[PDB]
């Protein structure tokens, strides 16, 4: 899960 | 039975920034979502990797093929966010810290969709909606006219983040892994969101860290699918959509006295790849003398299969990516390193390919 | 999906003191109020609240919200939007005024969320246009992801919410196609959805008036779904009105005394003069001496139907309508007059009596 | 039509  | 005047669409996929985290996912998305509005028969424009003056003069020309009737479609992939109810998106380019100065305002932008009369609004946000603090400023954007011709569909809500997969190498972001399965339906834009919201709601990687938000206006039942007007050969549907057209010419197969071919990957994203087309035992392609505008790296250049350039999907292939940079004509060396003999020559053959893809207008 | 309960609050302002006045939002409250009972709510309505009573009855409301509550909140009245924050003016608003006047929607979100419902519904049907002399700017905290919320607004930001101009009991623009559709077992989103192409055909507001549905709604989620297996036993206490009573007089006279429940603050009294001795030739059932804390204007009291005084109620008796149920201090006692004649006497006769019925309905929460 |  990487945030943008 | 609603009808679209055209449908007209534009994807802006930051991933590389200079002074912010880097993002992998916005290539993928932007790449399967032009091909899904085309299956719509939509006309698009995907462009990766922008700064602030790039960002601004893609959504000026994207403002010049929009008029009466039109459907105007924004897609967005990358950081962004949320100040008082303003939602900005974040170049590449843009410092740390930034400020609405250095960002686009997708506020403003359906400001000047409004003044172009279009039939439906749509703007998919698939970037943070958390706050800024260094962000002091608060302009009065003048009330919006009332359209009832306005859809948005932001992959999180305000103060949350969107999220992307890290898993795969083609991995999806949270929005475009449940967007791409009901995109193709033929209901109405806000009907197709809620469908996208559920299956959302479905996901255990997502839940109470990101749901997607439905802000409407629209009153008719126009969806996606709707089909255009008139012919696509008029004096009208040609100028209107003249500048597009433009912005999708792949230089011509050339040929060298070795093959030269041109595909392309999005509008500013090209990928050339040499081919070997008795007396000779051995002979080498390579590409060379690339403008120093792309900022292209030997490493990354004439590899051998197309996934060690980074892009999706016998030949040397070369991935000439952000072609907005182009300041006049695309000029290359085609090196060949040949043996007949223990002697080797080396020959160096000036192929110029003109202003290809984005790099026309 | 199921319901654990399916509450609702409705407030409709009309009485403002220093802006202009509303009619509509008694009709769209009274109407929309009617079709969540059909649906299984329990509805307080609430009509011309100041600051300090819309500020009680939201707090209360957020109290009785928990975990798969379906909380539904319906403002109709004065309103103003301010860098995305909604905010409902009271009657008691000043002219100018500012967001410490007002109740923030926004605000009340936050608070719904904390009570881990399981539908939050806010239909704002109110004006959203900037007010300029509200120059504060608000630091609020970032609401949590509960995928849970459904805004339907009546109009758009910086656009007007409308209802006709003075003429009669008509509903305003949203309730005029709300109500067509509310008992609809259809997702909240998607009746919403409906309620805007509606509007969109309505050629009294085109460019000034479109419905705003902003949703994070997941689940399947409908104002028809069913109800599973303190709340109640709080909720029945400010539904409870005076019983039928008979006022004797010494002449002779046997008065009847009903009452009936309009609004959560508004009660309708009817006076039936059941007894009459022959020899009074001339009588009338008078109901005079109200609290002053009411407010009940004489030229507004005994009318021959309930229409005339503002009341919406289904022989040979005076209506008189009591609102501000919420602003008694002490218990409602009033006097019932007799203006009596006989046959043979001049002169009329003056026969007093009074009356406690108490604190009826939400007068029983006395703040 | 009056406004709210
Ligand atoms: C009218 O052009 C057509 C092609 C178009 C556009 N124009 C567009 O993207 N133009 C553009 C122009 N210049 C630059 N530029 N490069 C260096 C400096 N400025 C760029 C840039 F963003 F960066 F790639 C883009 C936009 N949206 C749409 S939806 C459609 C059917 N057609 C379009
Ligand atoms: C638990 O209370 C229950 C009855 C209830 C309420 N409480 C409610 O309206 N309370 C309230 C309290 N005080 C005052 N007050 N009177 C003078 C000054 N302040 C008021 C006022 F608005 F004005 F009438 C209200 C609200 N909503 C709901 S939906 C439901 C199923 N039940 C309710």
């Amino acid at each position: 899960v990487r945030p943008r | 039975q609603p009808l679209a005047k055209d449908k007209v669409a534009l994807l802006i996929g930051n991933m590389n920034y200079r002074e912010h985290p880097k993002l992998k996912a916005p290539l993928v998305d932007v790449y399967e979502l032009t091909n899904l509005l085309r299956q719509l028969d939509f006309k698009v424009v995907s462009l990766l990797d922008l700064t602030e003056y790039e960002m601004r003069n893609a959504v000026d020309e994207f403002l010049l093929l929009l008029d009466k009737g039109v459907y105007g479609l924004l897609y967005y992939a990358g950081h962004g966010y949320e100040n008082f109810g303003n939602s900005f998106m974040v170049p590449v380019d843009a410092p740390n810290p930034y400020r609405s100065e250095n960002c686009l305002c997708v506020q403003n932008i359906l400001k000047l969709m409004q003044e172009k009369e279009t039939g439906l609004n749509v703007f998919l946000l698939d970037m943070c909606r958390k706050r800024n603090d260094y962000d002091d400023t608060i302009p009065i954007l003048d009330a919006l006219k009332v359209t009832a011709n306005i859809v948005f569909g932001y992959a999180t809500c305000q103060g949350a983040e969107a999220f992307e997969i890290q898993h795969s190498g083609l991995a999806n972001g949270i929005f475009m892994k449940f967007l791409k399965d009901r995109l193709l339906e033929d209901k109405k834009i806000t009907v197709l969101l809620d469908e996208v919201a559920e299956d959302m709601g479905k996901c255990h990687l997502t839940k109470g860290k990101q749901a997607l938000e439905i802000r409407s206006s629209l009153s008719e039942k126009r969806a996606l699918t709707d089909p255009i007007q008139g012919t696509e050969y008029s004096a009208e549907s040609l100028v209107r959509n003249l500048q597009w057209a433009k912005a999708h010419e792949l230089p011509e197969s050339m040929c060298l006295k070795i093959q030269l071919g041109f595909a392309a990957e999005f509008s500013n994203v090209m990928i050339i790849y040499t081919s070997i087309v008795p007396e000779i035992i051995m002979c080498d392609a390579y590409v060379t003398d690339f403008p120093l505008d792309l900022d292209i790296d030997p490493k990354d250049a004439n590899k051998g299969t197309p996934e060690e350039t980074g892009s999706y999907l016998h030949c040397l292939y070369t991935r000439l990516s952000s072609l907005q940079k182009l300041k006049e004509h695309l000029v290359f060396t085609v090196c060949l390193s040949y043996q007949y003999l223990e002697d080797t020559v080396e020959d160096k053959q000036e192929v110029n390919v003109g202003k290809p893809l984005i790099a026309k207008l």
